[PDB]
RNA sequence: CUGCAUGGCUGUCGUCAGCUCGUGUUGUGAAAUGUUGGGUUAAGUCCCGCAACGAGCGCAACCCUUAUCCUUUGUUGCCAG
RNA sequence: AAGGCGGCCCCCUGGACGAAGACUGACGCUCAGGUGCGAAAGCGUGGGGAGCAAACAGGAUUAGAUACCCUGGUAGUCCACGCCGUAAACGAUGUCGACUUGGAGGUUGUGCCCUUGAGGCGUGGCUUCCGGAGCUAACGCGUUAAGUCGACCGCCUGGGGA
RNA sequence: GGCGUAAAGCGCACGCAGGCGGUUUGUUAAGUCAGAUGUGAAAUCCCCGGGCUCAACCUGGGAACUGCAUCUGAUACUGG
């Protein structure tokens, strides 16, 4: 019913008094395509645990997107600590123009036409964060008629 | 309940001025003795809201987790969550009670088997060591989990007293989705809460007349 | 550090031996080397039937072998040319005649040798050793044992340097000599050299 | 020949009291919490308190021997009447 | 204004703040180049020299000890008038203005209330410590912002070489 | 795009040139905006077509050349 995709793996370390101790982080992206997207991080002593608790972790945790037909529905910018995302509308047939983490999670989320581009940090776990954020502060046309209180042409 | 047994209850009475909230400022009527005054007309249709909503969630089977730990208010609580056949937290609250479910619900089977073991089991096998063991521990179980052993699964809302004292109940019911009522002293802030009631919570006399009115409300939820 | 070996220490407690004749010191060194000899043709000739346990008994002047075994059609054979074809060779080998009994385990997961040679069996048909090892122990864990802990050593997937690597289940307290613990130990020799495997099942106390 | 390709076995820190995990929670993250704190113990031993709740390998017990008594049997061992 | 300023008295003199009014009527903010001020050490000339003390000498310590420690000790430290123009000259945070939840203090004005005390209720200036939103890579900052904004200026563009 | 700690706030101030300018009314029309006219060579790029068996290539018409000058209007904002 969700697609799922596999963004990255990371082999991390941890000195004790015997030496280095290693674990792998699993960072996935979990979505329904027609608007519902959720992001998941694991740790564990082996990647498959990994990858099933980032999985088991994103089935929850699983925000809701409002699509115009495949596209989004204005220029939006997405922040986190250190990347900086700029995503556009574009027509029918340009496909996801998008870097490696932006990619998966527009993928998953139903997504099909876009112009996107990273500034700053690429660091996926930071990226996939700001791509999500700059997702749920966009708004549609009918809630932007609803704030104003006034549902005019631009519909 | 209506304006007067509020007042003489003293539902009025906040806590010192220098220990207040900012968010609270609404409710808040004014100061004597550099003591905070809730303001009561604020609280008497807020109360009675939160009263219907408990009704209904009451009437559609329910299930409800008074949670009040202070020493002088949870011999009140416990009182008013058998009174009217609900749950209650009347002991710390457990971090990850309801998030933790999963792993709570092997405690409440060990508190279970080892209280069916221990007098309709009637064992009695001392072996010159468990009485004071097995015993102090089904103590500890109990007083801790005691009201909860009967709920199954996660409760269908939360009754808060004192929400500053229980802010891991709460931040746990907020990430579950479960609604809150609590409240709200003059020192504590309102914005885990769903349904605010701003009075007093360190005197027994306002917690008594809480939990008597929403025992009573759920008692006639359960009626139907 | 190093550990004791876990069926020795409980010898006489709660594990019996595996060899259960009387000798004085006259005797006693021909006995066991005789025994070495049938246990290492009831190992070797009887590979690939399943063959967990050969207990050894010597009444008066002669000897009686009970093997136990989880496929045991095989070393009963097609109605008993099998057991035959052992005994007039065990009775060979010890010189005095023989007895052959076959008793049956019935669950052939919850054995240390059975559990270890199936790893190594498959380590030998190239086959991922964390597969092997995770197959091992969720099949011994499904039947009711109360702890199991697998170990494989040396080698493990052609890598230059050898590693070691285990992996545990439930509850195996081997400083507790009331422990019901079925330790077994088997060796792989593969195309890069012999690779160690360790297994330890926990069924109970007393 | 290669223990610097390995299995098995052994020494050592050290019979030192430690070493971890599941779920939950906190952090963008490496990670943290639990395992810290007040007492106590030979001991992460035990009790309180606590965003933690539980579990595993270790500690302790179960094993052998020595120190007291009782019952049974009585030679090849014993000698009170 | 910054550098800085500490017995008491007198003379000359700059700024800040408050009260209630009166007056002028955008006369304002910032500022490249320019000008002025600018710790300590140092330099020039002339005085002064108690204490302290670079250099220097001796005694120790040490494998050695051009040091740390001890006994001495000159320039300098002090004054007048010139020069120098640099400091971790730091809040490592340019100036000016507006806006945005709180708590506890210090200091200095002023208004009102039985001034009944070393009482209570307000309203200005400056200042210290916590901390909310927000911001930040984090640490942390947080109405005296590193928050939200505007005007002008200075500066940065991998580490060495420098 | 940055400047508390990563490179980066002059040691501090005064101040000329320069940049910037509270509020109201009137006026002007410099900035600004609208329209028109002249010009912005052809070729090149782009659109719609046409010819070489297709393509490259060649070619018809348009669009564009974001600019400048002049004239006529607009007066909210900036300037006088
Ligand atoms: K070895
Ligand atoms: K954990
Ligand atoms: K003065
Ligand atoms: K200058
Ligand atoms: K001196
Ligand atoms: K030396
Ligand atoms: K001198
Ligand atoms: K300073
Ligand atoms: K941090
Ligand atoms: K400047
Ligand atoms: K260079
Ligand atoms: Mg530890
Ligand atoms: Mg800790
Ligand atoms: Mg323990
Ligand atoms: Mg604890
Ligand atoms: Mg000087
Ligand atoms: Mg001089
Ligand atoms: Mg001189
Ligand atoms: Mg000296
Ligand atoms: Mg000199
Ligand atoms: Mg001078
Ligand atoms: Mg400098
Ligand atoms: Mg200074
Ligand atoms: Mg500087
Ligand atoms: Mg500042
Ligand atoms: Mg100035
Ligand atoms: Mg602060
Ligand atoms: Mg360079
Ligand atoms: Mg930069
Ligand atoms: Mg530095
Ligand atoms: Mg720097
Ligand atoms: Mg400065
Ligand atoms: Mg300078
Ligand atoms: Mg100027
Ligand atoms: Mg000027
Ligand atoms: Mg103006
Ligand atoms: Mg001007
Ligand atoms: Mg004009
Ligand atoms: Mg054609
Ligand atoms: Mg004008």
């Amino acid at each position: 019913e969700l697609q799922e995709k596999l963004i990255a793996v990371n082999r991390v370390s941890k000195t004790v008094k015997g030496g280095r101790i290693f674990s792998f982080t699993a960072l996935t992206v979990v979505g329904d395509g027609n608007g519902r997207v959720g992001f998941g991080y694991g740790k564990a002593r082996e990647v498959p645990a990994a990858i099933q608790k980032a999985m088991e972790k994103a089935r929850r945790n699983m925000i809701n997107v409002a699509l115009n037909n495949g596209t989004l529905q204005h220029p939006v910018k997405g922040v986190h600590t250190g990347s900086r995302v700029f995503m556009q509308p574009a027509s029918e047939g340009t496909g996801i123009i998008a870097g490696g983490a932006m990619r998966a999670v527009l993928e998953v989320a139903g997504v099909h036409n876009v112009l996107a581009k990273a500034y700053g940090s690429t660091n996926p776990i930071n990226v996939v964060r700001a791509t999500i954020d700059g997702l749920e502060n966009m708004n549609s046309p009918e809630m932007v008629a609803a704030k104003r209180g006034k549902s005019v042409e631009e519909i | 309940v209506s304006m007067r047994d509020m007042l003489k209850a003293g539902v009025h009475f906040g806590h010192q001025t220098r220990y207040w909230n900012p968010k609270m400022k609404p409710f808040i009527f004014g100061a004597r003795n550099k003591v905070h005054i809730i303001n009561l007309e604020k609280t008497v249709p807020m109360f009675n809201e939160a009263l219907a909503e408990l009704n209904k969630i009451a009437s559609r089977k329910g299930k409800i987790l008074f949670v009040g730990t202070k020493r002088a208010a949870s011999e009140a609580v416990k009182d008013a969550a058998l009174s009217c056949d609900q749950f209650f937290v009347n002991h710390r609250w457990l971090g990850g009670m309801l998030t933790n479910w999963k792993t709570v619900r092997q405690s409440i089977k060990r508190l279970k088997d080892l209280e069916t073991q221990s007098q309709d089991g009637t064992f009695d096998k001392l072996t010159k060591k468990e009485a004071l063991m097995r015993t102090r521990e089904l103590e500890k179980l109990e007083n801790s989990l005691g009201g909860i052993k009967d709920m199954g699964g996660l409760p269908d809302a939360l009754f808060v007293i004192d929400a500053d004292h229980e802010h891991i109940a709460i931040k746990e019911a907020n990430n579950l989705g479960i609604p809150v009522f609590a409240i709200v002293d003059t020192n504590s802030d309102p914005d885990g809460v769903d349904f605010v009631i701003p009075g007093n919570d360190d005197a027994i006399r306002a917690v008594t007349l809480y939990l008597g009115a929403v025992a009573a409300t759920v008692r006639e939820g359960r009626s139907q | 550090g190093q550990k004791v070996h876990p069926n020795g220490i409980r010898l006489g407690i709660v594990k019996p031996w595996n060899s259960t004749w009387f000798a004085n010191t006259k005797e006693f060194a021909d006995n066991l080397d005789s025994d070495f000899k049938v246990r290492q043709y009831l190992t070797k000739e009887l590979a690939k039937a399943s063959v967990s346990r050969i207990v050894i008994e010597r009444p008066a002047k002669s000897i009686r072998v009970t093997i136990h075994t989880a496929r045991p059609g095989i070393v009963i054979g097609k109605k008993g040319e099998d057991v035959e074809k052992l005994r007039k060779v065990v009775a060979d080998i010890a010189g005095v005649p023989a007895q052959i009994n076959i008793a049956e385990v019935r669950k052939p997961e919850l054995d240390a040798k059975l559990v270890a040679d199936s790893i190594t069996s498959q380590l030998e048909r190239r086959v991922m050793f964390r597969r092997a090892m995770k197959r091992a122990v969720q099949n011994a864990m499904r039947l009711g044992a109360k702890g199991i802990k697998v170990e494989v050593s040396g080698r493990l997937g052609g890598a230059e340097i050898a590693r070691t690597e285990w992996y545990r289940e439930g509850r195996v307290p081997l400083h507790t000599l009331r422990a019901d613990i079925d330790y077994n130990t088997s060796e792989a020799h593969t195309t890069y050299g012999v690779i160690g495997v360790k297994v330890w099942i926990f069924k109970g106390e007393i």
